[PDB]
């Protein structure tokens, strides 16, 4: 009998331990990169205000496809450990060197008297391209913050999580992660803001910008070192589960047949759905209820004061869901849990939609409220979005994590690779092509409000299906593994 | 910081043309929702046009079809062209932009504003 703190064993509090320090290290870095490309990709000697979209629309996902490619092949050719180090020590190294080398050294590692002379020999329609040159540094430095959140967040930590993590475990803990996850934002947003004052605090004739990202990098590559120190602590003074013995499988070392396995797999095809449709949603949503927003205030300071209490509403609403899901995992499971987020949204939306396309007739229904029917939808969106994302770090990502655990270390590794570095940036382009479609089937998005919620009732119903079906394979999954563990141990 | 500068705002008759141009400085003109508000004396500040990070141009339902808001990317401006402008549409315009993240102390940042006045003359 090991002591037991908190109720829980020392031998699992060893493990969860290290894995929140290591997501609350992870976001810290996330966060800060997060703002740091941006303010730093728009301040630079010599830069196009047009740098970041094309960096959005067509260097993203490509770039998301290639590390899919690479890492496939990678995780073929390398252990677990090996991979993790593979992967995430390139971004450390990158972002101190950036920090400390190709920031100070910037005017000599950019061709600006290339991408000139290239300039003028390729046309103005070419700006594009030749912007990223201009800057490559930069550039880069956005991309890899990028694929940062996209791969150190989600493909490393979470599959090292998955990998180490048991089913019960997962229940009991990965809210607690978010719980941590959001504190990790919170101050990484406070370091932010120190490091934006202190670039104006410090007296002249020193390059506060420069300190201040020298400062940043420096506490990045702390994270990141802090990371690296945790996982090598967990993979060697924890005993980890080993697997079941059904482990043994032909590596398929094929990146025509891993994919092609891949895209034929009920499960994978059920989690990139609800991926997918989660990003669609929250992006259609949110842009049709910004704009009933702006259409409600029509004041500067009363939009603000409305934007107070919605930054209020929304951290009280994440402790409250961080609270109720580690409760609904405990109690209710991973069915309901993965249901909840698509349910809730559905009936929010179809209410948002309802108070929308028809205010006439819900206008004396909305007016016992004392409200606008334009103010009811206001409200119904502002509620909708508060729970699609406060149920992010809570509700969503443990039950989408969770769901890649009873899956083979191949097609665990691989779907995870596939589902949360291209999948999810296909979410977020899908959503976009489906506003510009109806733009331009419409001329506008406010003569596309039917359709545009037509269709997300369709994504928001085919997101219910895709996660009673993922539920139904989980469930079978779960069952199948352990008694084939436990006839194999009899 | 963040600067924002109009221009273009100026004289014209009822049933007149008139180009607003925000220059934008200091944060992603790109990736923030560029708002146009105008304020006349006696008056509080009351919204006209904003244009989100994807350029979808929502509009207030007073300058709704007349008033075209279209961000330029390439000139890192925002731009507000009113076609058939009518007398009360003077006012002072200030383009503004909020919640540009965590690098930033104020939430809301505006211009100096620019005069547009149209006559009633015949």
């Amino acid at each position: 009998a090991s002591p037991k703190i908190f109720g829980v064993e020392v031998a699992t509090l060893k493990k969860i331990i290290p894995l929140g320090l290591m997501f609350f290290c992870i976001l810290f870095n996330y966060t800060i990169l997060r703002d740091t490309k941006d303010v730093l990709v728009v301040t630079a000697k010599g830069s196009s205000a047009e740098i970041i979209p094309f960096l959005k629309t067509w260097v993203n996902l490509p770039m998301a496809i290639g590390f899919m490619l690479l890492y496939t092949k990678l995780s073929n050719v390398l252990s677990k450990k090996a991979l993790f180090y593979t992967v995430i020590v390139p971004f450390i190294i990158y972002f101190g060197a950036f920090g400390f080398v190709m920031y100070p050294l910037s005017n000599y590692i950019h061709p600006e008297a290339l991408a000139d002379k290239l300039l003028t020999t390729l046309g103005p329609r070419f700006m594009g391209p030749i912007a990223i040159l201009r800057i490559w540094s930069f550039c880069l430095f956005y991309v890899m913050a990028e694929l940062w959140g996209s791969v150190v967040v989600s493909v490393l930590f979470w599959g090292f999580a998955n990998q180490i993590t048991t089913v019960d475990e997962a229940k009991k803990f990965y809210p607690l992660f978010g719980l941590g996850a959001n504190v990790a934002l919170i101050f990484s947003g406070r370091t932010v803001k120190y490091f934006s004052n202190l670039r104006k605090n410090l007296g002249p004739g020193v390059d506060g910008w420069a300190v201040s990202l020298k400062a940043m990098m420096s506490i990045v590559v702390g994270m990141g070192l802090a990371i690296c120190l945790l996982y090598w602590w967990v993979n060697r003074y924890v005993p980890l589960p080993t697997r079941s013995k059904n482990k043994k499988e032909k590596p398929k070392m094929g990146t025509m047949e891993s994919l092609k396995f891949l895209v034929s797999s009920p499960y994978i095809r059920d989690l990139a759905t609800l991926v997918v449709a989660y990003g669609i949603s929250i992006n259609l949503v949110e842009v049709t209820w910004k704009s009933k927003l702006k259409a409600q205030f029509p004041s500067p300071n009363e939009y603000s004061a409305f934007m107070g209490d919605f930054s209020t509403c929304t951290g009280v609403a994440t402790f409250t869901m961080m609270l109720l899901s580690q409760y609904v995992f405990n109690k209710y499971g991973w069915g309901v849990a993965a249901k909840i987020t698509p349910t809730v949204l559905l009936l929010t939306g179809v209410a948002f939609f309802s108070l929308i396309l028809f205010g006439g007739p819900f206008a004396p229904l909305v007016a016992k409220l004392g409200m606008t029917p334009l103010l009811a939808a206001v409200y119904v969106g502002a509620l909708q979005n508060i729970f699609s994302k406060s149920a992010k770090y809570s509700l969503f990502d443990p039950c989408k994590e969770m769901a890649y655990i009873p899956l083979d270390e191949d097609t665990k590794v691989k779907g995870k690779a596939a589902i949360d570095v291209v999948c999810n940036p296909l979410g977020k382009s899908g959503g976009a092509l489906i506003q510009q479609f109806m733009i331009l089937s419409f001329g506008s998005l406010a003569n596309s409000t039917p359709y545009l919620g037509m269709i997300l009732l369709v994504i928001v119903t085919a997101w219910l299906a895709a996660a009673k079906s993922l539920e139904g394979q989980f469930n079978s999954l779960r069952s199948e593994e352990e008694l084939e563990k436990e006839m194999e141990r009899a | 910081e963040v600067q924002l500068v109009e221009s273009g705002g100026g004289l014209v008759q009822a049933g007149g043309s008139l180009r607003l141009s925000c220059a934008a400085s200091g944060f992603p003109v790109t990736e923030h929702e560029m708002y146009w508000y105008r304020q006349a004396p006696g008056k509080e500040r009351e919204w006209v046009a904003a244009i989100d990070s994807y350029g979808y141009t929502e509009y207030a339902d007073s300058v709704k079809g007349r008033f075209t808001i279209s961000r330029d990317n390439s000139k890192n401006t925002v731009y507000l062209q009113m076609n058939s402008l009518k007398p009360e549409d003077t006012a002072v315009y200030y383009c503004n932009v909020k919640d540009l993240g965590a690098w930033y102390n104020d939430y809301d940042y505006w211009g100096q504003g620019t005069q547009v006045t149209v006559s009633s003359l015949e």
